[PDB]
C-alpha cells in the first residue's frame, strides 16, 4: 500500500531517483533584435505542448540567444512539461520527434536514464488523472499557484520491470493510434457524403443526359417548380397573453427547436384552443420543415423532417414554413436536396441581402426550381443518403466507447502491469492454451493459483 | 412614511431640475438647499440662521442669470465662515443647475409651497422624512448610479438589531453613505430609552454628540448625511461638522477616527471612487474592500462587535485576501456569515454577505490569536425567489435567520445545526467537503456550522463557504437514506432510476409508493453490488 | 472602471510581494507577477466589461495557450485581462527591482 | 457608450420605418425590428465592449440559436446586443403601432 | 513650432492644475485662461481690455480659497456683459480648479515666467501657437478623452490643398472643435494672397469676417476655438461671438447656418455626446454621422464642394442608411473616396474614409439627381505600415493620392486607374464584384473607378467598396497571367503548387526560374484539363 495498491514486484520510486535530469529553462531579452533575428534553432512557448504532439514551433529562437540564456538543447525523444497554464496546477506534457529543441522558464525538459525509466512510459503516466490528483494534493498553495520543479522531483510513481514497461505502454500506443485511425476515416466520410450530394442529386443514377433549364440533368427526369408539387402554408403565432393557449401537451416548433435538428418535439408547446382559435395550421408526420426567420446567414434556408409514430403530431410558429407533398414525391430526399449549398447558391444569385432579407419569401420558395424523379429512384437515392448519416452517427459512439475502454483498460493494467506476473508468459507448454478464448483463460486461472501456492511457501515472496 | 402628496409634489419640481441640467442624482441635493432657505425664512429669524445679504429674499427676488450666479456666489459665502452651525450644512456644496430659466421656475415654485406635509407645529421634520424617503427612490434608481450607497432597509433594521446597540456605546459607520446605520442605531436606542428621557442629561448629551461617528469621503453625499442626522437631532462634533466627518478612510481621515464599541457599514463595492491607499495596514493590498476591514477590525475596542456588508470577493480572493481573511480571524471572533440573496441591490449581478464578529473574545477582550472558532453560516441566497420590484425583499425573509442568531449581540447564545427555511428542503445539495460525512437532513440547512481547523484545511482558509444547489427541476423525490447521504452517490444511484422508469412504463404500474419501494428493493440492491 | 485601475492595482501588489521576499532577480519574478494579476482582476460582470471598454488592452491573446477553449464568454475576457497584466508587469520588472535594492543607503 | 444611447437609436429608426411602410400590425413588424437593430448596433471595438459594460443588457442569451458558434468574441457580443435589441423593440410594438394610428384625427 | 523650451515650462505649470483637481484635457483651457489676464496688464492697457475690479492684480493679489472664490465670481462676470469683445473669449467658461493651494501657486508661477518664448515685439502670437501645439499633445492622449476632436495635420493640410479655397469663398466647418479645418483654409488663402495683401480692403474684411464660419456643441471646446481663431486674426461675426458659433448642427442652430461654398469637416464619432436631433431631415435617422451628411449636403451652395472625414458604418449601414447614401449619389457629385489606414486617430480600432464630392454638377449646379456617375476610391488601409509613435502618419503617406487625384478641386482632372504605392503589387487581392473581369494588374491598384450602375447593382447602393486583402505572407511569386486575373482561381492553382513543391524536393531542382516553369507547363495544363 502506497500511492495506490502496488504489486509485490514493484518498488514507488521518486522521479528525481529515476530521472537523470530535472531542470527548468529561462527566457531571453526580448528586446535585443540579435537573439531572434535569422534563427535556425526552434523556440518554444507554452503553447506548443498543449497544441497536439510537438512537430511544430511557433517562435524561433537563435543559438546566440541560446548562449545567453538558461535555455539549453533538449534531446529528441524527450518529455517535456508545461509548468504555468493549467487548473491551477495539472502540467501539460509532451514528446518532441523533432532535433534537439529548446524551451522557455514554464517548460521543463526531463530526461529518463537509459532503460532505467522509458520516455513513452513516463509520458503516458503523467497523462493519468491519477497524476493530477497526486500534484492536487500540493493544493493551489500561496504565490506558488504552479508546479514547481521541486515538488515535482518528490513525485513519487511506481516502476515496473524494464521489459514490461515497454509491453505496457506498446498496447496504450496502440490504443491511441486506433482512435486516431477511427477519426481519419470519420473525417473522409462527410467528405464523401458531401460528394454524394452534389452528383446524386444532379447526376442521379442515368448515364443519358440533356440539357436543361437547370443545369445539366437526366433525360428521365422532368423539371418542375416547388408550387407545382407542393403547398405552402404560412404560420401565425398565439397571443403570449392568454394563458389558455399556454396549458398545452402539443408540440409547436420554433426555430429555435430547428436548430437543435431532427424534431419529434418542442421545447413550449401550444394547446389545442390555441390551435382551433388561432386556426393554426397542424401538420402530420413525415412533413417537411424549414425556416423563416433570423435568416440564418442572411438569405439561406434551414430545413428538418418531422417525426412521429401514430401518437403524435408537430404545429409551428410564424417564423418557420411548412411545405406539403401533393404525392408522387419522397420527402427525405427533398430535404437533402433543399439544405444542398446548390440550392443556397441559386437562392442568394437570385434574391441578394434586400429589405426583405433574413427571411424566405412564399414566393420565392414556390418559384424554386426542383427535379422531378421517379418514385422508385428517389426512394434508391433518399435511401442510401440517410443510411451514410446513420453510419457517420454509428462510428461516432464506436470512438466514444473505445474511449470509455481505455479508461477502463489503463485501470487495470495499471495495477497489473505493476505486477511481476505481467513480465512473466503464463506458464504453458504449448501456445495453443492461450490461443482459444477460454482456455487462454484457464490456463491463466491454473497459473494463478499454482503460483500463489508455491509463493506459500514464503512469506516473502508474497510479502516482498 | 411612503411617498405621499408631499413627495408627489416635490416630484414635480425636479422637473425643473431635470430640464435644467441637473442630474436625477441631484434632485434631493438641489431642493434641500432651497428648501432650507426658505424653511428659514417661513420660521420668522432667518435672521438668527443665514447672514445678512444672503437669505430667501435675495435669492427669490432675482431672476435669470443674474439670480443663478448670484446663487453661485450664495452657496460659497454660507459654505465659508465661522458660523460653522449653517457653514457645516453648505460646506463643499454646490448647485448643478445650468438653465437659468429652470432655477428661476424652481424657487417660485417651492416659493409657493404648502407645509402641505406638515402636523401640529411647523413639520420641518417631515419635509426631511419626505426628502430622505424620495432620496431612497433614487437611490433605488439605476440610471442613477446612487444606487451604489443604498441598502434594504430591511437589512439595515436587522444589522442594528442583532446589534442592540446600547447607550453609552459610540457606534462608527467608516462608509456612512447617507448615514442609514448610524440613524437607525439612534432609532433604537431612542426606542429603548423613551427617546432618551430614561436617561440623565449627560448620557443624552453624549448620545447626542458621542454616540454616534461616521465618515464619508463624497462633500455631496457627506451633505446629505449631514442633514439626515441633524433632522434626526444628532448633533456629533462641531469640529468636524457634526456626527458625518468628510473624508477617506483608506487614508489619514480614517486613522484619525475614534474607536468604536459597535461598528455597522456597508462600504463600497467594486474598485470604489477616488480613494487612494496612503494608509499602511497591518497587510498592504490593492483591494478597497479588504482594507475596509483592517480598517474596522483596527478601531473597535476591545470586546467590540460589528455587523459588515461585503462582497465574495473578499471570501474567496486569493494573494493577499487569505493573509487578512487569517488576520481577520485571528484579532477577532467571526461568529456568523449571512449569504445574501440577488437582485436585491439596485446593482444586480453581485455576491453580498453580512459578517458578525466580535474584537477579542467576550472573555478575553484582548487576545491576540485564535479568537474564531466555529463559524456560523446562513444561506439566504440559493434556491431563493428572485427579487424584484414584484417579489420585494422584507423584514420577512430575515426573521429566520436572526431567530437562530439568538438575542445574545456577540453570537454566544445557543445554537444548534437545522433551518430549512424557504424550500430549503427541496433545494439540490452539493457535493463538497461541507457535506462530507454530512446527514441528508443537516445537507439541506440554511444553516450549518463550521470549525476553525476545518476552514483552515479543507477550505484553505477561504470563508466562500457553501453547500446547497437548489436545482430547479421537478423530480420525484424517492431515494435510500444513504443515497440522499450521499450527494455524489445520487448520480450513481438515480441513473439506476432512469432504466428502472422506462421498465415500469411497459409493465403499467401504478404510481403508488409501494409500487416504488417493491422495485427499488431490487434495482438499489443491484447497483450495491 | 478603467484597464489603469486594475494595473495600478496589480503594479502596487508586485511591490509588495518584492519587498516581502526579497526579490532581487527577474528569474524569481514569475510566481510574484502572476499572483499580483490574481489579485487585481475585477470580479464583478460589469467592471470586467469597463475594463475591457477602456484605454490599453485588446482582445486579441499573445499566447494562445493562455486562453481557454471555453464557450463562457466572461472567462475568455477575463483571461485576456489576466494575460495584459502579467505582460505589462514583466515590462516593469527590472525597474521595479531596481527602486528596491536603491531605496537604502549607508 | 451605453446601451440605452443603443436603444434609444433603434426605437428611433423603427418609429421611421413604421411610418415610410404604413405599418399597422405586430405581425407584419420583424423585418422592421430586425432592420432597426442593424442601424444601432455599435461598429466600433470599444463603443461595443461600451456598452456590454453598461446597464440594461447581460451577457446569456434567451435563443440559442441567436448566438454564433465561432471562436470572434466580439461577434458574439455584438450578436447579443442585436438580440436585446429585437427582444426591446417587441416589447414596444403595440405602443408603438398605437402611437403611430393616433396621430391624425378628423 | 515644435513643443520647446515654452512648451515644457507651460507643461511645469500644469503639476499645479494637475494637484488641483484638473483633468489632463482641461489644462489648456485653465492655463489659456491666467496667461490671457497676465498678458492685457503685461500689455500695459488692460484698462481697455478688461473691467475694473476684475484684472491680473485683483486675482494675483488674492490667497487661498478667497482667491478661487473670487476667481469663479470673476469668471462669470467677464462671461456676462455688453463688452460682448472679451465677452466672447469668457462666455460659458468656469475653472475646474478646486485646491486653493493649486491656484495661488499656477497665478504666482507664470506671473514670475517670461516671454521666454517672445520675439521683437509681443510674441502673443507664440503664446497662442505653443498652446495650440500644447493642446495638441492632449488631443493625442489617449486618457484625456479629448481625442474625440483631433485630426492628423498631414490630414488637414491635405484636404484643404485638394480643396483649394479661394478668397470670396465661405468655408464653413459643422462640426469646428478647435477650428483646426479653418484655420488652416484661412492659412492656405492667405498663402496665396501675400497675407491678404493682394486683395481690396473690402475682400480682406470679408475674408476676415465672413469667409470662416464653424459650430461647436461644447461651450469649453468652442471656447478654445474662439482663442484659436482670433490669434489667428479671424474675427467671424461678432452677433455670434466670432467665426466658431455655439450651438448644435443637429439642432435649430444647424439649419440657422449660411449656406457655405466649401465644406471640410471631421465630425465626432461614435454615437455623440449630448446632441438630441430636434431638427427635421430629407431622412430621419438616430445615427448622428448621416445627419451630419444630410446637413452638409443642405448648407453647400449649387456648385459648393466638400471634405468630410467618415467612419465606415456610413458606408455600409442599411435601414435609412442606404436612403441617405442614395441621397448624397443624387444632390451631390461623389467622385472620390479615400480609405483611410488604422491606428492614425487617437482612437484605434476604428476606420475612416474621406468623401470628396460637389453639390450638384460643375455643369450645372442645380441638378437634383443622377448628378454621381463615376466613384473613384483609394485604398490607403489594407496593406499599410502599422501607425504609431513609432511609425508616425506624414505628408509623405499623402502624395501619391493627392498626385492622382488631379489638381482640379472638384475631381474633373484627367485621371486614370493605377496606382501601386505602399507594395500595392505585393499585397493579397480578394475575391469579390469589384475584381471581376479585372486584369492582374488593375486588381493590385489603390487607385480604381467604379460606375454608378455597379454600385448600384453589385454593391446594391453600398460605398464600402474594397478589393486588396495584402496577406501577410511570403510566397514565391510565380504565376501564369490568367491564373492572376482570377482570384478566386488562385486557391486552385496554388493548391497543385503544392503537391509540385514536394515533388520538387525529391528531384532536388534547383531554384531558378527555368525549372519552375517547366514543371508548370505540364502541371498548370492538367489542372485546367
Amino acid at each position: 500500500m502506497s500511492a495506490g495498491k502496488l504489486p509485490e514486484g514493484w518498488v514507488i520510486a521518486p522521479v528525481s531517483t529515476v530521472t537523470t535530469l530535472i531542470r527548468g529553462v529561462t527566457y531571453k531579452k526580448e528586446q535585443a533584435i540579435n537573439y531572434l533575428k535569422d534563427d535556425y534553432l526552434p523556440l518554444i512557448r507554452a503553447n506548443n505542448i498543449q497544441n497536439g504532439k510537438f512537430d511544430t514551433t511557433d517562435l524561433v529562437f537563435v543559438p546566440k540567444n541560446l548562449v545567453k540564456e538558461s535555455q539549453k538543447i533538449s534531446p529528441e525523444d524527450i518529455v517535456i512539461a508545461m509548468s504555468s497554464g493549467s487548473k491551477s496546477v495539472v502540467g501539460k506534457s509532451a514528446h518532441q520527434h523533432l532535433p534537439f529543441e529548446c524551451s522557455f522558464g514554464a517548460f521543463c525538459g526531463v530526461l529518463r536514464p537509459e532503460k532505467l525509466i522509458f520516455s513513452g512510459f513516463i509520458a503516458h503516466f503523467t497523462k493519468s488523472s491519477l497524476y493530477r490528483n497526486k500534484i492536487s494534493s500540493l493544493s493551489a498553495g500561496a504565490n506558488i499557484n504552479n508546479i514547481k520543479p521541486a515538488s515535482f522531483d518528490l513525485i513519487n510513481i511506481p516502476i515496473p520491470p524494464l521489459a514490461e514497461q515497454k509491453i505496457i505502454a506498446e498496447k496504450l500506443d496502440t490504443l491511441l493510434a486506433q482512435v486516431d485511425s477511427t477519426k481519419a476515416r470519420f473525417e473522409q466520410i462527410p467528405q464523401i457524403l458531401k460528394r454524394f450530394r452534389q452528383a446524386v442529386l444532379g447526376g442521379a443514377v442515368n448515364g443519358k443526359l440533356t440539357e436543361k433549364w437547370r443545369n445539366f440533368e437526366p433525360q428521365h427526369s422532368v423539371f418542375k417548380k416547388l408550387n407545382f408539387e407542393s403547398i405552402l402554408t404560412e404560420l401565425r403565432n398565439g397571443l403570449s397573453s392568454k394563458p389558455n393557449e399556454s396549458g398545452v401537451g402539443h408540440p409547436i416548433l420554433r426555430i429555435s427547436s430547428v436548430r437543435a435538428g431532427h424534431v419529434d418535439q418542442n421545447d413550449i408547446r401550444f394547446l389545442e384552443c390555441s390551435e382551433s382559435e388561432l386556426n393554426r395550421h397542424k401538420l402530420q408526420d413525415g412533413d417537411l420543415l424549414f425556416t423563416r426567420y433570423n435568416g440564418s446567414l442572411e438569405f439561406v434556408g434551414v430545413c428538418g423532417l418531422l417525426k412521429k409514430l401514430q401518437h403524435q403530431n408537430l404545429l409551428y410558429p410564424d417564423k418557420l414554413i411548412r411545405a406539403r407533398l401533393t404525392k408522387d414525391a419522397l420527402p427525405e430526399y427533398i430535404e437533402i436536396f433543399f439544405s444542398s449549398p446548390s440550392a443556397r447558391n441559386a437562392m442568394m444569385n437570385c434574391v441578394k441581402t434586400t429589405s426583405g432579407q433574413k427571411g424566405i419569401s412564399g414566393k420565392d420558395i414556390k418559384s424554386q426550381v426542383v427535379l422531378l424523379p421517379p418514385v422508385k429512384e428517389q426512394a434508391e437515392i433518399v435511401r442510401r443518403v440517410e443510411q451514410l448519416f446513420a453510419y457517420a452517427d454509428t462510428i461516432e459512439k464506436q470512438v466514444n466507447n473505445a474511449l470509455a475502454r481505455v479508461n477502463n483498460l489503463t485501470q487495470s493494467i495499471l495495477a497489473k502491469a505493476f505486477r511481476g506476473e505481467l513480465t512473466a508468459q503464463w506458464r504453458a507448454e504449448n501456445p495453443d492454451l492461450i490461443s482459444g478464448e477460454n482456455s487462454a483463460a484457464a490456463l491463466l486461472e491454473k497459473i494463478k493459483a499454482e503460483r500463489a501456492a508455491s509463493g506459500g511457501k514464503k512469506a516473502s515472496r508474497k510479502k516482498s | 412614511m411612503n411617498n405621499n402628496d408631499l413627495v408627489a409634489k416635490l416630484w414635480k419640481l425636479c422637473d425643473n431640475l431635470r430640464d435644467g441640467g441637473v442630474s436625477y442624482q441631484n434632485y434631493v441635493n438641489e431642493l434641500a438647499s432651497l428648501l432650507f432657505l426658505k424653511m428659514c425664512k417661513e420660521t420668522g429669524q432667518e435672521a438668527e440662521y443665514l447672514p445678512e445679504g444672503y437669505r430667501w429674499d435675495d435669492l427669490k427676488s432675482r431672476i435669470g442669470q443674474e439670480q443663478l450666479q448670484f446663487y453661485r456666489k450664495m452657496l460659497v459665502h454660507l459654505g465659508e465662515d465661522d458660523k460653522k452651525l449653517v457653514q457645516a450644512v453648505f460646506h463643499n456644496v454646490s448647485t448643478t443647475i445650468t438653465e437659468p430659466k429652470q432655477i428661476t421656475a424652481l424657487v417660485s415654485n417651492m416659493d409657493s409651497l404648502d407645509w402641505y406635509n406638515g402636523a401640529h407645529g411647523k413639520s420641518r421634520d417631515d419635509f426631511g422624512d419626505m426628502y430622505e424617503g424620495l432620496l431612497q427612490k433614487n437611490a433605488n434608481e439605476t440610471k442613477s448610479g446612487a444606487g451604489q450607497y443604498f441598502t434594504p432597509r430591511p437589512l439595515i433594521k436587522t444589522i442594528i438589531h442583532l446589534l442592540k446597540p446600547q447607550p453609552r456605546e459610540v457606534v462608527q459607520d467608516p462608509a456612512a453613505g447617507t448615514a442609514g446605520f448610524l440613524i437607525e442605531a439612534d432609532r433604537y436606542v431612542k426606542s429603548q430609552t423613551n427617546d432618551l428621557d430614561d436617561l440623565d442629561g449627560d448620557t443624552q448629551d453624549f448620545q447626542i454628540h458621542r454616540a454616534f461617528i461616521g465618515l464619508e469621503l463624497v462633500p455631496g453625499t457627506r451633505r446629505l448625511a449631514l442633514m439626515n442626522c441633524l433632522l434626526h437631532d444628532i448633533e456629533g462634533n462641531l469640529d468636524h461638522g457634526g456626527a458625518i466627518r468628510l473624508g477617506n478612510t483608506l487614508g489619514s481621515d480614517g486613522e484619525n477616527l475614534p474607536k468604536a464599541h459597535i461598528v455597522a457599514t456597508n462600504p463600497p463595492f467594486g474598485s470604489a471612487a477616488g480613494t487612494n491607499i496612503t494608509r499602511t495596514f497591518v497587510h498592504p493590498t490593492s483591494n478597497k474592500q479588504l482594507c475596509f476591514m483592517q480598517h474596522i477590525i483596527e478601531t473597535l475596542h476591545p470586546g467590540g462587535r460589528a455587523a459588515v456588508v461585503v462582497p465574495d470577493n473578499v471570501l474567496f480572493e486569493g494573494g493577499k485576501g487569505t493573509d487578512i481573511r487569517r488576520d481577520l480571524m485571528d484579532k477577532c471572533h467571526l461568529h456568523t456569515i449571512l449569504r445574501l440573496p440577488t437582485g436585491i441591490f439596485y446593482a444586480q449581478g453581485v455576491k453580498t454577505n453580512v459578517l458578525f464578529f466580535t474584537k477579542g473574545t467576550v472573555a478575553n477582550p484582548n487576545q491576540d490569536k485564535n479568537c474564531t472558532d466555529d463559524v456560523w453560516v446562513y444561506d439566504l441566497r440559493t434556491n431563493m425567489p428572485s427579487f424584484g420590484k414584484r417579489t420585494p425583499f422584507t423584514d420577512e425573509h430575515l426573521q429566520p435567520f436572526e431567530r437562530v442568531y439568538g438575542e445574545d449581540p456577540h453570537g454566544l447564545s445557543p445554537r444548534t445545526e437545522g433551518e430549512w427555511s424557504f424550500n430549503a428542503e427541496e433545494t439540490e445539495v452539493a457535493d463538497s467537503e461541507e457535506n462530507k460525512n454530512t446527514d441528508q437532513h443537516l445537507a439541506t440547512s440554511r444553516w450549518r456550522k463550521f470549525s476553525r481547523e476545518w476552514i483552515r484545511t479543507a477550505k484553505s482558509d477561504s470563508l466562500d463557504i457553501s453547500w446547497l444547489k437548489d436545482k430547479d427541476s421537478i423530480d420525484a423525490d424517492s431515494l435510500p437514506e444513504p443515497d440522499v447521504l450521499a450527494a455524489e452517490a445520487m448520480g450513481e444511484l438515480v441513473q439506476a432510476l432512469s432504466e428502472l422508469d422506462a421498465l415500469m412504463r411497459e409493465l403499467g404500474a401504478s404510481d403508488e409508493a409501494d409500487l416504488q419501494r417493491q422495485l427499488l428493493e431490487e434495482a438499489f440492491g443491484g447497483v450495491k453490488e | 472602471m478603467t484597464y489603469n485601475n486594475v494595473f495600478d492595482h496589480a503594479y502596487e501588489m508586485l511591490k509588495e510581494n518584492i519587498r516581502y521576499d526579497d526579490i532581487r532577480d527577474t528569474d524569481d519574478l514569475h510566481d510574484a507577477i502572476h499572483m499580483a494579476a490574481d489579485n487585481a482582476v475585477p470580479h464583478y460582470y460589469a467592471d470586467i466589461f469597463s475594463v475591457m471598454a477602456s484605454e490599453g488592452i485588446d482582445l486579441e491573446f499573445e499566447d494562445s495557450g493562455l486562453m481557454p477553449d471555453t464557450k463562457d464568454v466572461i472567462r475568455i475576457l477575463q483571461a485576456r485581462i489576466y494575460e495584459q497584466l502579467t505582460i505589462d508587469l514583466w515590462e516593469d520588472a527590472e525597474d521595479l527591482l531596481n527602486e528596491y535594492l536603491e531605496e537604502v543607503e549607508e
